[PDB]
């Protein structure tokens, strides 16, 4: 019969096969990450090695069906995915080299350590040696030291590899009919043949730039405001018009200005939005946390976690004698088996965390009716937004009272709320520009608009114009800073963090609307909302099924990534800052420098 | 004589389901009535006692069970086992996870997922011959050859949609 009918029957065989090998690889990693034995680690590879071999075999076997001869959207969508041709289009020896290049970088980043020139024997690695310094230390020099050491030892070390990395990965990219490796990633957001729901790999850059403009003013002011506060912190090192020094931004890159709350806090006097001590007093345990989260979704029209979830998940650290990697994770192993691995402590952060995680699990269930290859969030950033929407509602004092963890007679005064947002801003809005300029330079390097010998003369040109940040010591091509960040030296799309952030607010807004919500868009808790949950599910249940723009419509109301809902969330701040900046200077000069020399 | 089909120690794969013919026998059906051992008892006929029968039995995935009833598209009702639009009695199931499934995976039970044409009420097909979507003797690994039989793989940890369940279809005549 037609190329189509053979292809229907090809996928069907694949679904059932993948189901098995995938559930085997999954199950293996589960047993590993929860019980780091020596026999356990072995098959954790085997199963996964088998499964990865299966795709290679399958993808290249799916080469037989010319996708450009089919029409049942879904079938075409599935095959498209299966044709993960990837980095086998290279010669076996180039792919060898490439996977070595990748592999070495990953190793260098984690293994990399620096030594105290003032003490031979003491030597630290990023986590946790340096990260502690970068997030806590108030000593300008100590900071300047950590920051530089890192970009100097491992940075330079990764310079040669990244150089080669770019050519090869670009080769890979050009082979599959993409302009560059950059044009490859933008791919994730692409939509074809639907009308109005379409989207192209170019238009991302257009929409990410058109959106990033409306953010400037808020950023500019948040910038200006933390600037002045920093000046007190490190008097005489900052210029009331000049950029911020990269090492005083609160982590190893200033990805997040979260850690500056300490010294940028508006009103140091208003204190504890923190129920840690209240949960402990009512003898709350792991069980209670998760049962409560489960209740939250139940409240909006969603299902109780499966009996499989309750008797399979690992909800507490199992002490010594049996060790685990304790990163909180949502697992969709398939076969209708879902679970969470979380080394729960009875604290607010974990109360929050677990609502986020049970977010993805909730998402995973939603789209598990979809054909095997279409189970997964509508794009790279979709799963994270949905997960973070929960953290937003479960944090409000409204919910905290609702559940008897906030003493009934608390007040929501204006000062506590400013304090909140600033904390939110420091993370949510701090990173947005830092992120955009990340993939901006990455994107460019890939399009070839940056000559190898200006990889830092261009990095910091942008770091000063987009982000308002300056290097404390001058950096030539010996260094390779953009790659001192995990995401970069370990091969990852980073724009995800910029687009999710916007998405997540377009969600909360349309939902709080739907749920009927009174106050500022941030006082919103969508519990008991029923009809406001339905609207969520409506998209959650598609997964990769429909074009992502439709996936969105179903929630927000339109086909595009809109920025205003993020800005709305921050009105009460944005204004109070325009005020604060009364006499502060807003914006920066790219010309000024710390070293200055 | 019912003790011989339920309570029985080994069950067959849907594709090769077994029929038992019970006549002359006397049984009160009270063996079956009372019992929270069953999870499915949809009786597309009645529920009484005159003390008089065909008793097909097999194994399907959980979410598979809803296809042992008149109508229903298939994969199972299309290819392994099909009840008639009408002439009916009862259908019975029970989660046999502890029995037919292991933590390591039990792939003994099979089902059919490719066939030219659908089955007729109470038909069976024990053929295992390389399938190509257009006659033509297949010869694996030749492209577009598939063996029409598939394993189930029942793990204890899976969701209830994917756990093994034994079935007994009781037909009255
Ligand atoms: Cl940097
Ligand atoms: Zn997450």
């Amino acid at each position: 019969s037609t190329t189509e009918e053979l292809a229907k029957t090809f996928l069907e065989t694949f679904n059932y096969e993948a189901q098995e090998l995938s559930y085997q690889s999954s199950v293996a990693s589960w047993n590993y990450n929860t019980n780091i034995t020596e026999e356990n680690v072995q098959n954790m590879n085997n199963a996964g090695d088998k499964w990865s071999a299966f795709l290679k075999e399958q993808s290249t076997l799916a080469q037989t069906y010319p996708l450009q001869e089919i029409q049942n959207l879904t079938v075409k969508l599935q095959l498209q995915a299966l044709q993960q041709n990837g980095s086998s289009v290279l010669s076996e020896d180039k792919s060898k080299r490439l996977n070595t290049i990748l592999n070495t970088m990953s190793t260098i980043y984690s293994t990399g350590k620096v030594c105290n020139p003032d003490n031979p024997q003491e030597c630290l690695l990023l986590e946790p040696g340096l990260n502690e310094i970068m997030a806590n230390s108030l000593d300008y020099n100590e900071r300047l030291w950590a920051w530089e050491s890192w970009r100097s030892e491992v940075g330079k070390q990764l310079r040669p590899l990244y150089e080669e990395y770019v050519v090869l990965k670009n080769e890979m990219a050009r082979a599959n009919h993409y302009e560059d490796y950059g044009d490859y990633w933008r791919g994730d957001y692409e939509v074809n043949g639907v009308d109005g729901y379409d989207y192209s790999r170019g238009q991302l850059i257009e929409d990410v730039e058109h959106t990033f403009e409306e953010i400037k003013p808020l950023y500019e002011h948040l910038h200006a405001y933390v600037r002045a506060k920093l000046m007190n912190a490190y008097p005489s090192y900052i210029s009331p018009i000049g950029c911020l020094p990269a090492h005083l931004l609160g982590d190893m890159w200033g990805r997040f200005w979260t850690n500056l709350y300490s010294l940028t806090v508006p009103f140091g006097q208003k204190p504890n939005i923190d129920v840690t001590d209240a949960m402990v007093d009512q003898a709350w345990d792991a069980q209670r946390i998760f049962k409560e989260a489960e209740k939250f979704f139940v409240s909006v029209g969603l299902p109780n976690m499966t009996q499989g979830f309750w008797e399979n998940s690992m909800l507490t650290d199992p002490g010594n004698v049996q060790k685990a990697v304790c990163h909180p994770t949502a697992w969709d192993l398939g076969k209708g088996d879902f679970r969470i691995l979380m080394c729960t402590k009875v604290t607010m952060d974990d109360f929050l965390t677990a609502h986020h995680e049970m977010g993805h699990i909730q998402y995973d269930m939603a789209y598990a009716a979809q054909p095997f290859l279409l189970r997964n969030g509508a794009n790279e950033g979709f799963h994270e937004a949905v997960g973070e929407i929960m953290s937003l509602s479960a944090a409000t004092p409204k919910h905290l009272k609702s559940i008897g963890l906030l003493s009934p007679d608390f007040q929501e005064d204006n000062e506590t709320e400013i304090n909140f947002l600033l904390k939110q801003a420091l993370t949510i809005v701090g990173t947005l520009p830092f992120t955009y300029m990340l993939e901006k330079w990455r994107w460019m390097v890939f399009k070839g608009e940056i000559p190898k010998d200006q990889w830092m003369k261009k990095w910091w040109e942008m770091k000063r114009e987009i982000v308002g940040v300056v290097e404390p010591v001058p950096h030539d091509e010996t260094y390779c800073d953009p790659a001192s960040l995990f995401h970069v030296s370990n091969d990852y799309s980073f724009i995800r963090y910029y687009t999710r952030t916007l998405y997540q607010f377009q969600f909360q807004e349309a939902l709080c609307q739907a749920a009927k919500h009174e106050g500022p868009l941030h006082k919103c808790d969508i519990s008991n909302s029923t009809e406001a949950g339905q609207k969520l599910f409506n998209m959650l249940r598609l997964g990769k099924s429909e074009p992502w723009t439709l996936a969105l419509e179903n929630v927000v109301g339109a086909k595009n990534m809109n920025v205003r809902p993020l800005l709305n969330y921050f009105e009460p701040l944005f204004t109070w800052l325009k005020d604060q900046n009364k006499n502060s200077f807003v914006g920066w000069s790219t010309d000024w420098s710390p070293y200055a020399d | 004589p019912f003790g011989e089909v339920f309570n029985a120690t080994k069950f067959p794969s849907v594709y090769a389901w077994e029929r038992k013919k019970i006549s002359n026998c006397v049984a009160d059906y009270s063996v079956l009535y009372n019992s929270t051992f069953f999870s499915t008892f949809k009786c597309y006929g009645v529920s009484a006692t005159k003390l008089n029968v065909y008793a097909d039995s097999f194994v399907v995935k959980g979410d598979d069970v809803r296809q042992i009833a008149p109508g229903q598209t298939g994969v199972i009702a299309d290819y392994n086992y099909k009840l008639p639009d009408d002439f009916m009695g009862c259908v019975l199931a029970w989660n046999t996870r502890n029995i037919d499934a292991t933590s390591t995976g039990n792939y003994n039970y099979k089902y059919r997922y490719l066939r030219h044409g659908k089955l007729r009420p109470f038909e069976r097909d024990i053929s295992n011959v390389p399938f190509s979507p257009d006659g033509k003797p297949c010869t694996p690994p030749a492209l577009n050859c598939y063996w029409p039989l598939n394993d189930y793989g029942f793990y204890t940890t899976t969701g209830i949609g994917y756990q093994p369940y034994r079935v007994v279809v009781l037909s009255f005549e």
